[PDB]
């Protein structure tokens, strides 16, 4: 139904068979990928979507290396160099991918 | 991955003053930590100095603190050490080592330089 | 901090070879294990105790139990024959072993 | 680009200039998405997207590495400790690790 509907408004901003089912399969087409967009969107706000924010050079380091996991939210990080240690940052609940894509065009 | 060549080693007499070059070839050099670390004359490995990626933090070995300088240059990809006031002691071959991140740990290592002091 | 390797191990082609690394509280701790062969540079050969870098042959292994580590090579080839150092951190300096001699007979 | 755009569409349709700038505004803003999804499919291909995949065993955390300069670490593992789960640690991988975040994650 809502295919007919976009096309319809498409021909109305035009005007002041099979062509209208190829048409309205692309627009089937474009309106998935804008649904799956939102989708992605609304995972990314409820926080079911761990994207990894860079981590600080100031970090303090932990105590011990990862696989001890001492200080736990689900971080993630590498071992440094310095003490074996491994410098760990817990992932943004709220927006990880936006955040980490905001850090990105930081830089 | 990255070449790591190594140089300025030679015969030096005591409390003289060496710079080891390690000209790491490929831009990648500048994402790791690297590592100076001597092998003395039939000894085993021992550790030397440890530069990260913009050199704020400089690690050194007790055996050698305030002796050697190990500095790293970006822009021009190289790892230079400075040892002074070298002791009778310090005789080994250098080898500079990259922290890669794929590896975790000392993965690419350089020919390793030659140091000799004597009288 | 006192780490602590055999002078030597060797044993015939095929066997598998346990070389210890003994050091306190070395089961914290993560261990990684270099070849060092006469005339050529080190190479990483097991990091984080028990892991191998790309290229490295799956005879190498790693474990660690207590105060001590081991590297375990299975399959002895004519060329694994080198010296092995295992490193770790006291605290922030990497502290070598005094390396094992592997020769194969 | 846009010219293209419509003018196909008004092909398919039949194979006051203020209202055809707007169709074409709205072309371009549909180019816009596709470019800026097409971008993200791209950089998850080169690998610096550093999506760990979870939703079991261990794994190894390898060295900090800095991306692009910045003095921030790139992640190499993902480390999670609950109360009373021995806490696991997982490699990020260099392929597609948001691609296979979601299909681990739509499996079940």
């Amino acid at each position: 139904t809502i295919p007919q509907s976009l096309d319809s408004w498409w021909t109305s901003l035009n005007f002041l068979y099979r062509w209208m089912a190829l048409r309205r399969f692309i627009i089937f087409l474009f309106i998935l990928l804008l649904a799956l967009i939102f989708l992605l969107v609304l995972l990314d706000y409820q926080g079911m979507l761990p994207v990894c924010p860079l981590i600080p050079g100031s970090s303090t380091t932990s105590t011990g290396p990862c696989r001890t996991c001492m200080t736990m939210y689900p971080s993630c990080c590498c071992t440094k160099p310095s003490d074996g240690n491994c410098t760990c940052i817990p992932i943004p609940s709220s927006w990880a991918f936006g955040k980490f894509l905001w850090e990105w065009a930081s830089a | 991955e990255l070449q790591l060549v190594e140089s300025g080693g030679g015969w030096v007499q005591p409390g003289g003053s060496q710079r080891l070059s390690c000209a790491a070839s490929g831009r990648i050099f500048r994402s790791f930590y690297m590592s100076w670390v001597r092998q003395a004359p039939g000894k085993g490995l021992e550790w030397v100095a440890t530069i990260n990626q913009d050199g704020s933090e400089k690690l050194y070995v007790d055996s050698v603190k305030g002796r050697f300088t190990i500095s790293r240059d970006n822009a021009k990809n190289s790892l230079f050490l400075q040892m002074n006031n070298l002791r009778v002691e310090d005789t080994a071959v250098y080898y500079c080592a990259a922290w890669s991140g794929n590896s975790g740990g000392m993965d690419v290592w350089g020919q390793g330089t030659t140091v000799s002091v004597s009288s | 901090y006192e780490l602590t390797q055999p002078p030597s191990v060797s044993v015939s082609p095929g066997q598998t070879v346990s070389i210890p690394c003994s050091g306190d509280k070395l089961g914290n701790k993560n261990v990684c294990w270099f070849q060092h062969k006469p005339g050529q540079s080190p190479v990483l050969v097991i990091y984080e105790v028990k892991y191998r870098p790309s290229g490295i042959p799956e005879r190498f292994s790693g474990s660690n139990s207590g105060n001590t580590a081991t590297l375990t090579i299975s399959g002895t080839q004519a060329m694994d024959e080198a010296a092995y150092f295992c490193q770790t951190w006291d605290s922030t300096t990497v502290v070598f072993g005094g390396g094992t001699r592997l020769t194969v007979l």
